[PDB]
RNA sequence: GGGAAGUCGGCUCCGUAACU
């Protein structure tokens, strides 16, 4: 008893069959469009409720199953077995004039026998539902059915890409992960005016295959004259204003840091020097503005 | 707020949203409706189609 | 050979890991060795065989990392399912990477990896690591090379684009488009800008409206800096993609695309003909939107300010010969159709038909007349063509122009006017009919006489 | 002139401060001895010549 | 479900023969 099963005792479904459908219909949305849905092997009824709670009031589920199911309103379920002419003119009086838009197939045999058998016979249960869905199918329907995975797996799904346009094999979180069952979702059905009796056969299906250059040196210097820090523009500003004269320049120029060597000595010895020779001068406002106009590029 | 007569004969509000399109949405469970210009789908015609024609 | 035998062990590995993948993992790995070993043949064959592999054996949902008998039996698999699909991928991006050019005779290793990525990412979406399938296709969208691969991927990702209903692939892909082109420098093919087109989310309601509110404030700021950028073909594009996806952003930022576009237009009156006549079909095509022209009176988006550009570049237009050059609404190149579907906007609005200012009637067809003098012959038909339209839906409203009964007498007209209402076209008749009978007769005073028969029968 | 006072706002002269003369209606601009005063001033290497 | 109310409620297509 899993979480899906304790689910299904909440919800009311009669079996944990359901929540695979529902999960596989909010992937899909193949139901919420449909009138018809053929309903095979619908023991014990999961199906049809779930079909039952996505339609129209007015519309038509048909679940056909080996075992009697109870009835659920709004479906009509009768007891035949798939293979049989008495099932397909059960459901042809059922359909009258009108064509299947999903069909169905939650087909599983009475496991336990042995491995091979049981797939072998999961996966012609699934193929007695592929030509029951053939006739039946109106054009650009659906065609679900589970199916364990198998050898024949591969000619299973060989088939669907014949007979349909986009087709799909998925897992739904909600299905056991022991269980080898897989879940294939058709779509699209080409609607074939001739169908090929091998394509339907379970013989041949499941048959296992074997001049002027001196230039002066201006260029250089210039950008050695061009004002750069803010004090030296502050100092700029100072000349251009009648405040400060040559005289005066050059004696604020003779600072304690004057008559020094900077020539000779190492990289990293002037490096020092020249972080820690740094003198503070008061700045204006207007030479803050003119600086950042001449730092201002395109 | 505008008056208009209604089937019922009695004075309705112009302007009056009853419910019933609501409950259609949901009575087949059909999803949002076309705007203008998108294709018909060809499941929404077959769906709510004409009968035979003696009505 | 060689060659056989490696194809048999291929059938093989692909017959077993398709008819029951769960028992051999190592299978799996095995696979890995003959996709790893260096011969030719055998590497194009092994890439398309365990292509189809991984698109028969993937699930439905996603599998979270294990981290900490039969459900140990399916973990296992699980880890080896994605190691090994990984395991793809790296070697997809250095197959991606690697040159394209060999013998004629054959793809060797470029064309049909691409290929089959692109298969593969028609599929993976559901599963994880597409941003690294994506992040190829990325990679092979930066090169700037018109190829059979380039269409293929563009086709790929617009398949994705118009399938993917949650979205989420699509919100990956975006969101590399967006880094695609903040890492490079508004370079794209504009393929990519006709990727916004075809998303379909554009044109689970909790999560899918934060999918939408995260899809359309990025994308929006691409063309929002492409718009500072200015790019002059890029421009077409985003005004097309920006005519069409302009209702659902709400009102004031809606509103500021008009700011926008009108500051372009300032910026133009600082290939300028043509940036107008981009931006012109433009704001009418906005104008043009049904729940716009709803948001008439849920919005003021009005033109008048836009009439009168297009008024004072009449004569502009009239003197460019620009106008011919080699279902889209905006991204026509040529500007005759430009002016021609700007003009029909004008003088004939799909809503309010009837509803256009007399002024405005009588100076846009004298203009018109004046853009019949200087106009090559292939925009003279439509110019033509169009103003019996104009003439058969309004009729009485412009004939006194032509009728100089019907003259008014307040004022000479000023035929260069700032304003639409300035010029008044109700003082001068028309005489530039006469002008094009003299223009070729077999095809121009075709319309001429069409022009005055419907006048007549008005 | 227009041309040339668009030719000094790209690229602005060696003398350029952003000053308008008290003298003369024309911006103040340095001359070149003023300039390498300023240079030696704020380099320090050389402040006084010979 | 019923009674009441308001209404204007209850009292063409297939096959066959010549013609385009």
């Amino acid at each position: 008893l899993d979480k899906w099963y304790k689910l299904a005792k909440e919800k009311g479904y009669r079996a944990r069959a359901a929540f695979k459908l529902i999960q596989l219909n909010k992937k899909y949305g193949f139901l919420e469009k449909a009138k018809v849905v053929l309903d095979l092997c619908a023991a014990p009824g999961s199906w049809c409720q779930v079909c039952a709670e996505t339609m129209p009031k007015d519309s038509l589920i048909i679940g056909v199953d080996l075992a009697p199911i109870k009835p659920i309103p709004k479906v009509i379920t009768f007891q035949s077995d798939i293979t049989t002419e008495k099932c397909r003119a059960t459901i042809r009086s059922h359909l009258k004039t009108w064509k299947a838009d999903v069909v169905l197939h939650d087909g599983a045999p009475n496991v336990g026998t042995a491995w091979v058998q049981d797939s072998y016979n999961q996966a012609e249960l699934a193929l007695h539902s592929l030509k029951l869905a053939t006739e039946f199918l109106i054009e650009g329907g659906t065609f679900v059915t589970k199916v364990f995975r198998s050898k024949d797996y591969n000619k299973l799904l060989w088939v669907c890409n014949q007979l349909f346009t986009k087709v799909e094999a998925t897992k739904p979180p909600s299905s056991r992960n022991v269980s080898a069952e897989i879940f294939v979702v058709c779509r699209g059905f080409k609607a074939p005016k001739r169908i090929d009796p091998r394509l339907l056969d379970p013989r041949s299906i499941f048959e296992d295959l074997a001049w002027e250059e001196k230039e002066k040196k201006s260029k250089d210097g210039r950008p050695n004259i061009d004002i750069i820090t803010a004090e030296a523009m502050t100092l700029a500003h100072q000349l251009a204003t009648g405040e400060k004269t040559k005289a005066d320049l050059i004696d604020e120029g003779y600072n304690k840091y004057a008559f020094k060597q900077k020539e000779g000595l190492p990289d990293w010895f002037l490096e020092d020097e020249a972080k820690h020779d740094k003198p503070i001068k008061p700045i204006t406002k207007e030479a803050a503005q003119a600086i950042k106009e001449k730092l201002r590029a395109l | 707020v505008k008056m208009i007569r209604g089937e019922s004969g009695v004075k309705i509000a112009a302007s009056f949203k009853s419910g019933r399109f609501e409950k259609w949405r949901q009575q087949h469970r059909l999803g949002r409706l076309p705007q203008v210009g998108e294709m018909e789908k060809a499941n929404l015609v077959r769906n709510f189609s004409l009968p035979s024609g003696p009505r | 050979e060689q060659i056989r035998q490696a194809q048999e062990e291929l059938a093989k590995i692909a017959t077993q890991l398709n008819e029951n993948p769960e028992e051999y993992p190592g299978h799996f790995k095995a696979l890995a060795r003959i996709g790893e070993t260096p011969i030719l043949a055998i590497q194009k064959l092994c890439i398309v065989t365990q292509m189809a592999v991984y698109k028969d054996v993937i699930p439905g949902y996603r599998i979270r990392p294990l981290g900490e008998k039969e459900v140990k039996r399916l973990r296992t698999y699980e880890q080896a399912l994605v190691a090994g699909y990984h395991g793809y991928l790296k070697t997809l991006a250095t197959y991606a990477a690697s040159s394209i050019p060999e013998d004629r005779k054959g793809e060797p290793i470029s064309s049909i990896a691409f290929t089959c990525a692109c298969e593969l990412v028609n599929a993976v979406p559901h599963f994880n690591f597409r941003g690294d399938l994506l992040r190829i296709l990325v990679k092979k969208l930066s090169t700037r090379k018109i190829d059979r691969d380039f269409v293929k991927c563009r086709e790929a990702l617009e398949k994705l684009f118009q399938d993917d209903e949650e979205g989420n692939a699509s919100q990956e892909a975006v969101s590399l488009l967006s880094k695609m082109m903040k890492a490079r420098e508004y370079r794209v093919d504009e393929s990519v800008l006709n990727l916004f087109l075809h998303l379909r989310l554009l044109s689970s309601h909790e999560e899918r409206e934060r999918i939408q509110s995260e899809i359309l404030k990025m994308v929006f700021a691409t063309y929002f800096r492409i718009l500072k950028a200015r790019v002059p073909h890029l421009m077409g594009a985003v005004l097309e993609g920006l005519a069409k996806y302009a209702h659902l952003i709400n009102q004031d930022f809606f509103g500021d695309l008009l700011e926008a576009l009108k500051d372009l237009i300032r910026d133009t009156d600082r290939d300028t003909s043509r940036e107008s006549l981009l931006c012109t079909v433009t704001a009418f095509a906005l104008l043009e939107g049904q729940d716009a022209h709803n948001a008439r009176s849920d919005l003021h988006l009005d033109l008048s300010f836009f009439i009168t550009n297009l008024y004072r570049s009449l004569l502009s237009l009239s003197l460019n010969p620009d106008l011919e050059l080699g279902n889209n609404k905006i991204n026509l190149q040529t500007t005759t159709v430009l002016l021609l579907r700007c003009l029909t906007s004008v003088l004939l609005p799909p809503w309010n038909i009837r509803s256009v200012p007399p002024i405005r009637l009588a100076a846009f067809c004298k203009q018109l007349m004046t853009l019949a003098l200087q106009v090559p012959e292939k925009s003279s038909q439509a110019i033509l063509g169009l103003l019996q339209d104009v003439v058969h839906t309004h009729g009485r409203k412009v004939a006194a122009l032509w009728n100089t009964e019907e003259r008014k007498g307040d004022g000479t007209y000023k035929p260069l006017s700032e304003t639409v209402e300035g010029s008044n076209p109700f003082t001068t008749t028309i005489w530039e009919g006469e002008l094009l009978r003299k223009h070729y007769c077999p095809k121009v005073r075709e319309g001429l006489k069409a022009m005055e028969k419907e006048l007549r029968s008005i | 002139d227009a041309l040339q006072n668009l030719l000094d706002s790209i690229e602005v002269p060696e003398g350029w401060t952003g000053l308008t003369d008290p003298n003369t209606g024309k911006p103040l601009n340095l001359s070149r001895d003023e300039l390498e005063l300023i240079r030696k001033v704020q380099q320090g290497l050389i402040p006084d010549d010979v």
